[PDB]
């Protein structure tokens, strides 16, 4: 999501990256503004691997979730 | 089907029936009072409890150890005054079950046990 490029998780395991419970995404988006001016705003995004440990307001703040198939992930 | 529970596939079983139980079992092992009595020998637990009581007669020594005879159950022994008593704590995906009560947290279970160790043993 940050770099918009694909890397198989196997390659990252070779790289030995450290999985974090919480992750941040810094996407630079140009802002629609009057007069044609563009400002490269870097809006952070929050990624949660385990969604159970979120408060109700945080659950409201959720806007997107990737489904891997089976429904047992969602139950709860 | 595991007992009365339903599971969509093996990943659900491992990630929900075992992983919480493994975490719950790990919590008991990491507890300060945990000890390894040769895989859960009753005689070793009795001897250790008696020795601890002898060292500090005023205090009530209680210990928690894993039971090899009944995997998934932990042997909780305590010696209030005389012969140490032994009970079973079963590890379940919902937490720990002891005397017909389920406690998600180990700390809560210990507090209940300390405050209710004098109650009669259920089923006897």
């Amino acid at each position: 999501l940050q770099d918009l490029k694909f890397v198989p998780s196997d390659e990252k395991k070779k790289q030995g990256c450290q999985r974090e419970n919480e992750t941040l995404i810094q996407r630079r988006k140009d802002q629609m503004q009057p007069g044609g001016t563009a400002i490269s705003v870097t809006v952070p995004y929050r990624v949660v691997d385990q969604p159970l440990k979120l408060m109700p307001q945080d659950w409201d703040r959720v806007v997107a979730v990737f489904v891997q198939g089976p429904a047992w992930q969602f139950k709860g | 089907w595991i007992n009365s529970e339903e599971f969509e596939d093996l990943d659900e079983i491992v990630a929900r029936y075992v992983q919480p139980m493994a975490s719950f079992a790990r919590d008991l092992l990491n507890h300060k009072y945990y000890q390894d009595c040769s895989g859960g020998d009753r005689k070793k637990l009795e001897e250790l409890l008696i020795k601890t009581k002898k060292e500090k007669p005023t205090f009530i020594p209680y210990f928690i150890c894993a039971c090899k005879e009944l995997p998934g159950k932990f042997l909780l022994g305590y010696q209030p005054r005389g012969k140490p008593r032994i009970e079973y704590v079963t590890v379940t995906p919902e937490g720990f079950r002891y005397r017909g009560q389920i406690f998600p947290t180990v700390n809560g279970l210990f507090r209940w046990f300390k405050d209710h160790y004098q109650d009669p043993v259920p089923g006897i």
